[PDB]
């Protein structure tokens, strides 16, 4: 069951840019001092990222279905672990397959059916009055089921329920993708001290699982997670407190990226070919330093615009007159032709 | 289709050239001669200053006609042209090369001999 | 030294163009032999085998009229290497502007 | 006059104006001092 | 593979002569240049030259290598 | 299938180089990284006095 | 069979024009040597300027 919300005063999303993030391993091989340039779906560098915010202090909740197109870029500042998992689909109403990916305080499940999801699936955490823990009790992310075919259970991951209005000290980024029906997941853990314009660090995400599913997604939503506390009355109207959160949603288009490998067999450094006449420069030459000299990348055509057909002045008639301005007419069993 | 000065005799509707291309079409609905080109075409030349010494590069165009120096090689887009000469290091064409010279930015001029 | 390094990375270059062009497939469905020969039958595929057999003959060919005409300025430049040698080594070469 | 599918014409570094330059520093040289100037500084 | 290179065999022995060939060529190329004395001599062992030093092109017995340090310079710059 | 003393990324199976030659592979029970080496190929000459 | 055509037509120019580079440059070493010797100076090489 699902309950609705209520009309209030909420902030606009603003628009972030990002600094070397959205890298990734795209392919379970090993490579070791090589310069490998491969066609894959990656988040462009200083590309224009849309930002969302999730701090109460006011009254931001703003969690809109956007659509999901060929990878998506999914990193968040995490600090008291608000944000609890994804959701995914098509058009949500029973009709095609759908995702549900939780991550809950005792166990991660990876269930995709036809779940009748509401206008806003969210979590509740209450706070006992004789126990000081935060525990969650509100399991209002969807109704029902009808049939469905994968399931999959993830490891029990530790997660803490306890919301704070402090810094941020964690970063977490995920990549969502969907190629030949295969769901595949990038993730990696990243301490770091800062609340807002992402550094510049470089960091690789691993590959995290492979789950075939093998179904469509266009649309998916982001779950957040609620306090009831003491101070407010306990209704969901017009009085709640979500402590202090943000997450960052972002949208991969293909590019082709080279990619620098260490002894190690760990990703380094990332230059592209199509954003810097220098960096296209170093990724035609498959070489990191680039000396003092002439060197050509590519070639430059102009494309036509117009298409006229400027037919001759010669153009001839067909004779449909004499045979409409006819003097004699034959008869009807006996009829020209 | 530029305008053309040669007059063509009143039976022909094409023309070829000497390398056997059809490079000149009479109009029919007002009897003018007009020629055939194309467009444009070339390449995406770049000179670095180096490695250890600059970031910045230039775009330079092979045969395309167009901060921005028409120079006798193309188009050059990026190097501020300068009319002094030295001794230059970077060969690029018709009597100008390119160096780094003094901030300090990446300047085109003709070589000294 | 310009030179040395010049002509060495040239043989290493062309030499891993000729690897990487094995894994061209010159038109073809695929690159490797054994690939057709495992899906297709022989007979069907026989065309696809002598395009194969056609493609990797000009890649052997183009590297040798490469490795020809390389071996040209070599010989070129060890005769101009000896003649320097018996002149401006052996001897005082009245030559000016030669050693 | 070469302007068609995919050749094109580059000019080279040294034109005619600059190796005629060479050529009468040249024959200034040889006329003025000798050989001196091709084995080192130009002797009057 | 090879029952359709018996008829590119031809062109295979071809390639194969040139690749011979220049392979014949190029250690014969080293012997017009270095090989153009057939006595090995050798420097005496007080370096008395007038004031000439020539420790710089002469091999040393310091090291095991017959290279003199100027080539084990050159030898270390080029790859 | 020789003894390698370079240590694998857990995630990866195959190992390639600059030629992209699968030279590296892991074994998939116990976790040992084995080469990839050609057997042996050459020629036979004829030394004839 | 078009693209087969042309690919063998382009080959061809490529190795003429290789070999008129070398001669070329086998001609333009000729000068060099020559000029360096009877125009830089006195060549006493008979029959060669
Ligand atoms: C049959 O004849 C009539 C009479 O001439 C044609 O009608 C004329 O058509 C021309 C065509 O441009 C017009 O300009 C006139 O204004 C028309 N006149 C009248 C009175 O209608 C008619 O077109 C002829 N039929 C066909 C098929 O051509
Ligand atoms: C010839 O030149 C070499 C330079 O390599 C001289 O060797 C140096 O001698 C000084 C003086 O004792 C030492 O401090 C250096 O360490 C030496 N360098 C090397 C590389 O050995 C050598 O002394 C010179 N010989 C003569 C006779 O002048
Ligand atoms: C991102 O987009 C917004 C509006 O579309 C724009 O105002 C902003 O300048 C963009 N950011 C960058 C880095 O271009
Ligand atoms: C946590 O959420 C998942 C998602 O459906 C659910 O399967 C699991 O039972 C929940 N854990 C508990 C302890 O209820
Ligand atoms: C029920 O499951 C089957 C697979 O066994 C699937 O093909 C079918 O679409 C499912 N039903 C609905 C209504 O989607
Ligand atoms: C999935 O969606 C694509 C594009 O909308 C469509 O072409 C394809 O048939 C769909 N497949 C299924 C199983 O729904
Ligand atoms: C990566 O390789 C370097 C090279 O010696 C080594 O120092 C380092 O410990 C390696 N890292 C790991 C995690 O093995
Ligand atoms: C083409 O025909 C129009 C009438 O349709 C006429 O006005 C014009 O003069 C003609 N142009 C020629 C004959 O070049
Ligand atoms: C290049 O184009 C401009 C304007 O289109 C023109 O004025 C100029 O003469 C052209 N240059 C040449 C060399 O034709
Ligand atoms: C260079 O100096 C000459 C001197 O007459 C002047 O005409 C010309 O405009 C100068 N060029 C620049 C780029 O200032
Ligand atoms: C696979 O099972 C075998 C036999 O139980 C075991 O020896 C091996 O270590 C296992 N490999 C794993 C768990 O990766």
């Amino acid at each position: 069951q699902c309950v609705n919300l209520t009309t209030r005063t909420q902030l606009p999303p603003a628009y972030t840019n990002s600094f070397t993030r959205g890298v990734y391993y795209p392919d379970k091989v090993f490579r070791s001092s090589v310069l490998h340039s491969t066609q894959d779906l990656f988040l462009p560098f200083f590309s224009n990222v849309t930002w969302f915010h999730a701090i109460h202090v006011t009254k931001r909740f703003d969690n809109p279905v956007l659509p999901f197109n060929d990878g998506v870029y999914f990193a968040s500042t995490e600090k008291s672990n608000i944000i609890r998992g994804w959701i995914f689909g098509t058009t949500l109403d029973s009709k095609t397959q759908s995702l549900l990916i939780v991550n809950n305080a005792t166990n991660v499940v990876i269930k995709v059916c036809e779940f009748q999801f509401c206008n806003d699936p969210f979590l509740g955490v209450y706070y006992h009055k004789n126990n000081k823990s935060w525990m969650e009790s509100e399991f209002r992310v969807y109704s029902s089921a009808n049939n469905c075919t994968f399931e999959y259970v993830s490891q029990p991951f530790l997660m803490d329920l306890e919301g704070k209005q402090g810094n941020f000290k964690n970063l977490r980024e995920f990549v969502f993708k969907n190629i030949d029906g295969y769901f595949k997941i990038y993730s990696k853990h990243t301490p770091i001290n800062l609340v807002r314009d992402l550094p510049q660090g470089f960091s690789a995400l691993e590959p995290l699982v492979d789950l075939p599913i093998g179904i469509n997604i266009t649309r998916f939503q982001t779950l957040l997670a609620l306090h009831r506390s003491y101070l407010t009355p306990g209704d969901s109207s017009s009085g709640w407190t979500a402590g202090a959160a943000a997450y960052y949603v972002g949208y991969l288009q293909p590019r082709t990226f080279l990619l620098k490998y260490n002894e190690n067999g760990t990703i380094t450094d990332a230059v592209d070919c199509a954003l810097d006449p220098l960096s296209e420069t170093k990724c035609t030459l498959k070489s990191f330093t680039v000396e003092k000299g002439i060197y050509q990348t590519s070639n430059f055509r102009v494309q036509p615009t117009e298409s006229i057909v400027r037919f001759p002045n010669i153009t001839n008639l067909c004779p449909f007159g004499e045979v409409f301005n006819a003097t004699r007419f034959a008869s009807v069993y006996a009829w020209n032709r | 289709l530029t305008e053309s000065n040669k007059k063509f005799l009143p039976f022909q509707q094409f023309g070829r050239d000497i390398a056997d291309t059809t490079d000149a079409v009479r109009d029919p609905q007002t009897l003018e001669i007009l020629d055939i080109t194309p467009c444009s075409f070339g390449g995406v030349s770049v000179i670095t200053p180096g490695t250890n010494t600059s970031n910045q590069v230039a775009v330079l165009y092979q045969d395309v006609n167009c901060n921005v120096f028409q120079t006798r090689a193309g188009c050059l887009i990026g190097a501020e042209h300068v009319n002094n000469s030295y001794e230059c290091d970077i060969p690029i064409g018709a009597g100008i090369c390119a160096s780094y010279q003094t901030s300090q930015s990446i300047i085109a001029y003709t070589m000294s001999l | 030294l310009g030179k040395l390094q010049d002509v060495v990375n040239q043989n290493a270059q062309a030499l891993n163009t000729l690897v990487k062009q094995l894994s061209s497939n010159f038109g073809a469905i695929s690159s490797v032999l054994n690939d057709i020969l495992s899906r297709l039958d022989p007979p069907e595929a026989e065309v696809q085998i002598d395009r194969l057999i056609t493609g990797r003959l000009q890649s052997l060919q183009t590297y040798v009229t490469q490795q020809l005409i390389r071996a040209a300025e070599i010989r070129a430049s060890a005769n101009l290497a000896a003649t320097k040698m018996s002149e401006c080594v052996l001897g005082q070469s009245k030559r000016v502007d030669f050693c | 006059a070469q302007k068609f599918n995919g050749l094109t014409v580059l000019p080279p570094l040294l034109t005619d104006e600059m190796i005629a330059q060479y050529t009468s520093a040249l024959l200034a040289g040889t006329i003025t001092s000798g050989w001196t100037f091709g084995a080192g500084p130009a002797l009057q | 593979c090879s029952n359709l290179l018996l008829q590119y065999g031809s062109f295979c022995t071809q390639l194969n002569r040139a690749l011979t060939g220049i392979a014949v060529e190029q250690d014969k190329n080293t012997q017009e240049v270095f090989a153009q004395v057939k006595q090995i001599y050798k420097t005496p062992p007080i370096k008395d030259f007038g004031g000439f030093n020539f420790s710089q092109i002469l091999p040393d017995p310091s090291k095991p290598s017959k290279r003199s340090p100027i080539e084990d310079l050159l030898f270390n710059k080029v790859t």
